[PDB]
């Protein structure tokens, strides 16, 4: 309300020092100043890695309840974590993702040197936005928005299962309030 | 000019809303003025909402809330709602908002440019023009102080009598 | 049932240890 320069997202906080706006998805939202303590490139790579993992996590949390493979067994994903820990396949997932992150770490260390864009592994086999440059930043904005939405969504689904003990598809069709609150007294 | 015998602290020299020179103990001598005014507006707004909410609660309740919370109001309502999880949700989300409030206070104290109590929350462009904004600032401050005293009064009235605001004032 | 290095407990412990071992230099450099 009072005159002064502030961030586009939060109107009572100023624009952060290291959020100039060159990176996609930047609405000037850094209240605690994480970009002032650590580099924006490392933070962007961490954000993209978390967001992509969360995208695949939300897709899995939907599909595993929607359709389970003929092998393994029909079980909810959260205890399926323990089931596949005891089965041995999750250790192999860990090994292969570690093998990918071995090269990912070298990519990150070259990102600090400023030789590659943060989160840019140059993986476009379908050339969906490789030849065209105007589509590239639009797809980057879409990817980062989907990344944040997927992180929020996976956290929501997990914490809904933790108190509801129902599947995500089960909860949107058999919606029950927690703790027996429909007919609860002195809660 | 509030108290003719005494004098205001040198931090109280006008150019502030509600400055009638009333600070005999000298809080502005050791505390920054921006922090003091931000805290004054925060207490005032919290007590405004609390007093209006207490009046509404003692007048009319939500559907289905009496089935769970029973005939408990004010402090018994708090004691039941902490177990219910309503006040836990309030604490979580209001502390989440107070994170941004905290960094707003920090940027104000280090010189971003914002004024104490200014969170930019002005829907419908109400009172954003001319001297109406300053009049609304004075009204907000005075009504916040009045609501602060009234909130304390209602809390202590329920402490003494065990009755709500609208029923204590009608059953003296 | 597996024990020692073949157990998955040591596997996730090892990945956490590598996470900290790589958390030192990458965040030290992001700080610098
Ligand atoms: C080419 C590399 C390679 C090789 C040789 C193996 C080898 C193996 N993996 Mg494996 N894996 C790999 C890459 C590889 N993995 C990668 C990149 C991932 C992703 C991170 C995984 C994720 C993974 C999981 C999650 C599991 C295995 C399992 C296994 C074992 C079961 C083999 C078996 O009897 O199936 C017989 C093979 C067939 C019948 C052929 C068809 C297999 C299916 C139908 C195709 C997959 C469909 C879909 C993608 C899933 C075996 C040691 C399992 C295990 O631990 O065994 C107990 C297990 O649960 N792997
Ligand atoms: C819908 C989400 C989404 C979007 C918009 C993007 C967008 C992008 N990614 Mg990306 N990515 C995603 C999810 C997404 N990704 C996921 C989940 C992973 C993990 C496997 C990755 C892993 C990844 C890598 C490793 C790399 C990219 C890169 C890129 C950029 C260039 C590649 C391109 O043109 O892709 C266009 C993508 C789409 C149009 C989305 C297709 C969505 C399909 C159809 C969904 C599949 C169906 C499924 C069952 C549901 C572009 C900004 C590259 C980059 O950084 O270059 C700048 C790069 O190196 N991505
Ligand atoms: C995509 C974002 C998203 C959406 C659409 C929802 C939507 C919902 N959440 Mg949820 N949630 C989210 C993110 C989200 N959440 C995140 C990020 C967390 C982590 C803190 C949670 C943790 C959470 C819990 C712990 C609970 C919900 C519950 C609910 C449902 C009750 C709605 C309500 O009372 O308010 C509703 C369907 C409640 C539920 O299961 O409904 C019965 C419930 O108990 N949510
Ligand atoms: C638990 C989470 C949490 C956190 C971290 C904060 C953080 C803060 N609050 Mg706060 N507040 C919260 C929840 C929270 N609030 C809730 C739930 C309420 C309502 C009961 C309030 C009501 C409140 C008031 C009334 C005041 C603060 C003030 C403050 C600031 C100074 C705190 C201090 O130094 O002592 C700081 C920004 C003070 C402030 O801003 O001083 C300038 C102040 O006057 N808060
Ligand atoms: C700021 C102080 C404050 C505090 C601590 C509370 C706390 C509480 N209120 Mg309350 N309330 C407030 C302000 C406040 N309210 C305001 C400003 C109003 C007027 C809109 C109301 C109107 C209100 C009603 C009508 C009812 C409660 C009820 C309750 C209790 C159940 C939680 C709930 O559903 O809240 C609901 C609170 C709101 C919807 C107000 C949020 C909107 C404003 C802008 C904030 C809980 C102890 C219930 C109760 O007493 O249970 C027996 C109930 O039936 N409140
Ligand atoms: C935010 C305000 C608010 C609003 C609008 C409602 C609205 C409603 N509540 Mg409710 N409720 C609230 C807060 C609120 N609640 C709070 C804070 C609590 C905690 C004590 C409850 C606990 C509660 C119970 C226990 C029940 C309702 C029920 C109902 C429904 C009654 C149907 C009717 O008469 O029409 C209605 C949709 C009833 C219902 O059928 O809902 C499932 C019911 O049994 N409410
Ligand atoms: C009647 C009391 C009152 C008054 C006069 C003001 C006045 C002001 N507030 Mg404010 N505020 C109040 C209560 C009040 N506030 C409460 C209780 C809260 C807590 C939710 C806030 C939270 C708040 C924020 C977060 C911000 C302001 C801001 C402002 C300023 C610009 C907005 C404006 O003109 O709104 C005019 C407001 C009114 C005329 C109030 C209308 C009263 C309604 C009709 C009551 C509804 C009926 C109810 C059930 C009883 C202005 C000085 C902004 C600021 O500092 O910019 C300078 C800002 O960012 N206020
Ligand atoms: C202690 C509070 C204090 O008085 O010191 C002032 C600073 C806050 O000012 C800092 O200032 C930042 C704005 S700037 O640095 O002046 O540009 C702002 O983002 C925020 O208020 C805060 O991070 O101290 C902090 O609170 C540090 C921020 C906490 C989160 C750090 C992010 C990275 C975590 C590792
Ligand atoms: C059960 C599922 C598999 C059925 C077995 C079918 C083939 C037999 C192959 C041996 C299994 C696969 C395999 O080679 O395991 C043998 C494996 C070899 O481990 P090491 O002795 O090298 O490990 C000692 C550790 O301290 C690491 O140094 O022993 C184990 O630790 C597991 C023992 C089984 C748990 C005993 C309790
Ligand atoms: C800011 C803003 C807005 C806004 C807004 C809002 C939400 C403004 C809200 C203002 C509020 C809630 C003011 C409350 C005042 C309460 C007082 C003075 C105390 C009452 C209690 C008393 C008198 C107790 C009396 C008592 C009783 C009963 C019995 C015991 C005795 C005693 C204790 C004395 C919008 C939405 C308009 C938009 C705008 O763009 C931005
Ligand atoms: C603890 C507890 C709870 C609680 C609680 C709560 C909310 C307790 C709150 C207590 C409060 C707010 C007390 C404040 C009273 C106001 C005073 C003393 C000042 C009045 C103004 C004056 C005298 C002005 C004087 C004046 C001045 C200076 C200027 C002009 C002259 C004059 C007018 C004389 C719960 C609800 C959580 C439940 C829990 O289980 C137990």
């Amino acid at each position: 309300v009072f005159p002064g320069q502030f961030s586009d997202s939060v109107p009572f906080l100023k624009q952060p020092t290291n959020l100039d706006g060159s990176y996609v998805g930047d609405v000037g939202f850094d209240p605690l100043g994480f970009s002032d303590v650590f580099d924006i490139r490392v933070l962007r790579e961490a954000e993209l890695k978390h967001g992509r993992i969360a995208m695949l996590a939300t897709l899995g949390m939907v599909v595993q309840e929607a359709y389970t493979f003929p092998f393994f067994d029909k079980v909810l994903p959260i205890p399926a974590h323990d089931v596949i820990v005891k089965s041995g396949g999750m250790s192999q997932i860990l090994l292969w993702t570690s093998f990918a992150e071995i090269f990912g770490g070298i990519a990150l260390f070259q990102t600090i040197q400023g030789k590659r864009a943060p989160g840019d592994y140059s993986f476009d086999p379908l050339n969906l936005s490789a030849n065209d440059l105007e589509k590239r930043e639009r797809y980057a904005l879409a990817e980062i928005k989907h990344s944040r939405l997927a992180m929020l969504a996976f956290s929501g689904m997990v914490h809904q299962y933790f108190i509801t003990n129902q599947g995500v598809i089960e909860q949107i069709n058999n919606f029950r309030p927690i703790n027996g609150f429909p007919d609860a007294t002195f809660s | 000019q509030a108290i003719p015998g005494s004098e205001p602290p040198p931090a109280l020299d006008g150019t502030w809303v509600g400055d009638v020179g009333f600070d005999p103990l000298g809080f502005s001598r050791v505390i920054d003025m921006r922090w003091l005014r931000e805290a004054e507006l925060k207490h005032g707004r919290v007590c405004m909402l609390a007093a209006t909410g207490m009046i509404v609660q003692d007048i009319a309740l939500f559907p289905g809330v009496t089935k769970t919370f029973g005939p408990a109001k004010i402090t018994a309502l708090h004691d039941v709602a902490v177990k219910q999880g309503s006040m836990q949700q309030l604490l979580v989300w209001l502390g989440f908002l107070e994170i941004f409030g905290f960094v707003a206070i920090v940027q104000m104290l280090q010189g971003s440019g914002r004024q104490p109590g200014d969170f930019g929350f002005d829907p419908l462009n109400c009172g954003a023009n001319t001297d109406t904004l300053a009049r609304r600032q004075l009204v907000e401050l005075k009504n916040g102080r009045l609501a602060m005293i009234a909130t304390g009064g209602m809390i202590h009235h329920f402490f003494l009598t065990g009755k709500g605001p609208i029923e204590f004032i009608t059953t003296l | 049932e597996p024990q020692g290095l073949t157990a998955p407990i040591v596997h996730f412990g090892s990945v956490i240890s590598l996470w900290l071992l790589f958390a030192l230099p990458v965040w030290s450099a992001a700080y610098k």
